């Protein structure tokens, strides 16, 4: 029941009437630490500052270009070939796999993985990524 | 309504008996509803037709002819409600014609000290009850702290200059009875700070709003925290008001770390994604220089060469996706910052020009309570606030003085009469008094009673000016002891020409520093002559006494040539400057309810003194010595008719001890 945006908890009265020299002894502690929490502002704002200033120039000299493949059905050897070796790199990333392909859906990645993996040793080459 | 519009004005609820009623009528309250509704209209009535024409007596043939059935059936009834508001001065009181010329068989002797208006009202009722009245008054005129200057056609109020509202109030009936020239106060009141340059209005509503909102917070501090008692001592208003200004210096403050600090949360986030995406770029361009090795490696390539190259591609590009969505992440931190950045919370709790105009209004407390804010009861200082009468303050134009002057006409006055001792006994009273001129003369005044009615500052004076023998009980003399009486003065300003806003009442001088705020404050424009009154208030009233005239009229010259300018200023042809605290008839101007007493300190004021027995095993004393005044009566104290009502009730209190009810 204070009047609005007036504060006073009983917490707060005890405090600046504890002692004589309560209240300013509150306040001056209020404004030394309100001095240390922008004097470590200036700090990271200045180590941000910094920070940025190595990342000029983005990423951008580093940017491949996209191509769009056009999803193909079938599997050429060069394909297969590649798929395998997805797979030894990445694992069950269904995902990167397709994206090293180019021309293979993920479904397509992961029928893959069934159909070939007897003849590829597909099982072998799971347990060999997960080694390292 | 009529009838319950007399109560009203009566200070009496139009629709219950009262304590007083009660007492005097016990078979009513205690008996059936319909008796009581009876007597109240009875009483409603009488008081009304008293009202509407106080000026001629209103006697109990004359109320009864008025009465109309069933009401005017029981006649005894009907007396003993007249008896009763005639006795305790609810009717035929002040000054009125009289029917039935007063009869010259006198009953009783009373004395009683001070003509101020207490005094006064009390002599008038018991000259009409048929005792034997003397007043005695050291000072050479009536009014007391009614004081006011004449001096060629310059009329200026020293003391009380304020009617308060009329709804209720007993100076209504007073001023149909008095030649009294009241006139509105219109509260506008403009504020110049110490440059003499107007406070804007922008400034002068948000601090004034501030000033009411710390008054409410030391009321639930009061109420609500109980802080009542600090290290064994009452706390005062002036001790609420800095705790509660403390703590919102302290809220401010609280806010400012808390806001900054939601800048360094932010800040070290943002750092940290920095961090993230500086490392993110070098990963990415080692890797991209890995790619274009690969694919230099031109065609045709084995299998392992051409996963060699579209395994790194894939690698940068998801390296490059995953900072592509930091960065997005960056120009969000740096919103949620530059937002942050611009929403600073409050700085301070008030500037120094804010305090300074917060102290003017602190000022204007300490005048109306006659006293510094450091002396007032926290837990009491507004407690005859539920009493205020309703309807304008108004000023007197023609001096408040022809209210006593009215009042004193046909009483026995003897003016430069000093009391120096007051002796009760079982068998009666002697009043020893001096001629204030030679002090010399001495008079012995022997009476069946003594009304007391000298200020609160008079019986506070250590040594004490005037003696009681036997001395007063411990239980009246602490009750003086705790109670507050404060101090205020004015300064008279009498000019020959007009310069200030004739249409404005009031205007304010904002002091530099707390310690003089009360200095000069306030200036009033009240009067038909070209005068000015100015107020000093609260610890500069004491510290003012202390400095000549002279002074005090060139502060007063140099604000008011600051404000209106110096070529418009010219000087007073007449000045005076009251020093109540130093008047020995007065010490002081009113009192204040002050930390450590209470309501029920007036109460014991206006108790009586019952001397013990002259001879052992001799049956119980009557009272001897009663007491008035503006510090006798708990609900209007401090006011002119608070110390008016005062004497209306001892007046019927005596009456009643020595005539019988
Ligand atoms: C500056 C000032 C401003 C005020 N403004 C407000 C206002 O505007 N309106 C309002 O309603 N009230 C106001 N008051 C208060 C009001 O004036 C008083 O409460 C009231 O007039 C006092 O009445 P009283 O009869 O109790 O005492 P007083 O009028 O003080 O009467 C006591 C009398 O006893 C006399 N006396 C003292 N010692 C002795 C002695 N030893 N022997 C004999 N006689 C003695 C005194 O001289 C005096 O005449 C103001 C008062 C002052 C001083
Ligand atoms: O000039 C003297 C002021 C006397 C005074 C003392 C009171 F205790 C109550 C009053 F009504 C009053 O007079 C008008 C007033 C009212 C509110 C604030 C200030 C003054």
């Amino acid at each position: 029941k204070p009047p609005k945006g007036m504060f006073l908890s009983q917490e707060d009265v005890e405090a600046v009437s504890a002692n004589a020299t309560a209240a300013t002894t509150v306040l001056r502690q209020l404004d030394m630490e309100l001095v240390s929490v922008k004097r470590q502002i200036q700090n990271i704002k200045q180590t941000n500052s910094a920070l940025k200033e190595k990342l000029d120039g983005g990423i951008e000299p580093y940017r491949l270009p996209e191509v769009i493949q056009k999803c193909n059905a079938r599997w050429t050897t060069e394909e297969q070939l590649l798929a395998v070796q997805a797979i030894r790199k990445y694992g069950r990333d269904f995902q990167a796999i397709s994206d090293v392909i180019g021309n293979k859906s993920v479904v397509q990645v992961k029928n893959f993985f069934v159909n070939y993996r007897r003849r590829f040793n597909i099982d072998e080459v799971l347990q060999e990524w997960e080694a390292e | 309504s009529g009838v319950e519009g007399a109560a009203f004005q009566s200070r009496l609820p139009h629709d219950r008996m009262t304590s007083q009623e009660a007492a005097c009528f016990p078979d009513i309250i205690s008996g059936p509803q319909q008796t009581q509704k009876v007597f109240l209209f009875i009483r409603n009535r009488t008081l009304q037709l008293w009202l509407d024409n106080p000026k001629i007596q209103l006697t109990f043939e004359a109320t009864l002819q008025q009465l109309e059935a069933p009401y005017n059936s029981d006649t005894v009834l009907v007396h003993r409600v007249h008896s009763y508001l005639e006795r305790h001065g609810l009717i035929n009181f002040g000054i009125y014609k009289r029917i039935k010329p007063l009869p010259t068989k006198k009953t009783g002797k009373v004395i009683i000290i001070g003509s101020g208006v207490s005094g006064l009202a009390a002599a008038r009722q018991l000259q009409s009850f048929g005792m034997d009245v003397t007043l005695l008054e050291a000072r050479d005129r009536v009014g007391g702290r009614v004081a006011t200057f004449r001096k060629g056609n310059y009329v200026a109020d020293l003391g009380a200059m304020v009617v308060t509202g009329l709804g209720g109030n007993p100076m209504a009936v007073v001023s149909k009875q008095v030649n009294m020239e009241l006139a509105k106060i219109k509260q506008k009141c403009p504020l110049y700070e110490a440059n003499g340059q107007a406070v804007p209005k922008e400034k002068d509503e948000m601090v004034e709003q501030e000033f009411n909102r710390l008054l409410e917070a030391t009321s639930y501090l009061s109420h609500q925290l109980d802080f009542n008692v600090l290290n064994n001592k009452p706390v005062s208003l002036g001790q609420a008001l800095e705790v509660v200004i403390q703590l919102q210096e302290k809220h401010v403050k609280d806010e400012q770390i808390e806001h900054w600090k939601k800048i360094v949360k932010t800040q070290e986030e943002l750092k940290e994604l920095l961090n993230k995406m500086v490392n993110l770029k070098e990963k990415i361009k080692e890797l991209h220089q890995q790619y274009k090795e690969a694919s230099e490696v031109k065609p045709p390539r084995d299998i392992t060469a051409e996963f060699l190259v579209k395994s790194k591609h894939r690698d940068l590009t998801a390296l490059c996706k995953e900072y592509d969505e930091l960065a997005e992440t960056q120009g969000k931190l740096e919103e949620k910052l530059q937002e942050l950045e611009a929403n600073p919370p409050s700085d301070v709790y008030l500037s120094s020009r804010d305090r300074q105009i917060l102290d003017w209004h602190f000022a204007n407390l300490e005048f109306a309570n006659a006293t510094p804010l450091s002396t007032l009861s926290l837990k009491h200082w507004d407690q005859d606030d539920d009493f205020e009468f309703t309807g304008s303050h108004l000023t007197v134009r023609n001096g408040y003085s022809c209210v006593p002057v009215a009042l004193a006409e046909g009483l026995d006055i003897k003016l430069n009469t000093a009391v120096r001792q007051v002796r009760y006994t079982a068998s009666g009273c002697e009043v020893i008094a001096v001629n204030t001129r030679s002090t010399s003369q001495t008079f012995i005044y022997k009476c069946d009673a003594v009304l007391c009615t000298l200020p609160l500052g008079v019986l506070k004076q250590q040594p004490p000016a005037v003696q009681f023998v036997p001395p007063l009980p411990e239980w009246k003399t602490s009750a003086v002891q705790r109670m507050g009486f404060g101090n205020l003065n004015k300064v008279v300003l009498c000019f020959d020409r007009v310069f200030w806003d004739p249409s404005v009442n009031l205007f304010g001088h904002v002091g530099s520093t707390t310690a003089s705020r009360g200095e000069l404050f306030l200036f009033w424009n009240l009067y038909k002559a070209p005068i000015l009154l100015a107020l000093v208030a609260g610890e500069a009233a004491g510290i003012m006494e202390n400095i000549s005239d002279d002074v005090i009229v060139g502060r007063c010259l140099a604000i008011l040539k600051g404000i209106f300018g110096s070529s418009a200023v010219p000087q007073p042809k007449e000045t005076v400057v009251s020093r109540w605290r130093a008047d020995p008839w007065a010490r002081g101007s009113y009192s204040y309810v002050a930390a450590g007493s209470s309501g029920n300190d007036y109460d014991l004021m206006a108790q009586p003194i019952t001397p013990g027995p002259s001879i052992p095993g001799a049956p119980q004393p009557i009272p001897r010595l009663f007491f008035a005044g503006e510090h006798t009566i708990r609900n209007y104290p401090a006011t002119v008719h608070g110390a008016l009502l005062s004497g209306l009730r001892e007046a019927g209190r005596i009456a009643d001890q020595f005539l019988g009810a």
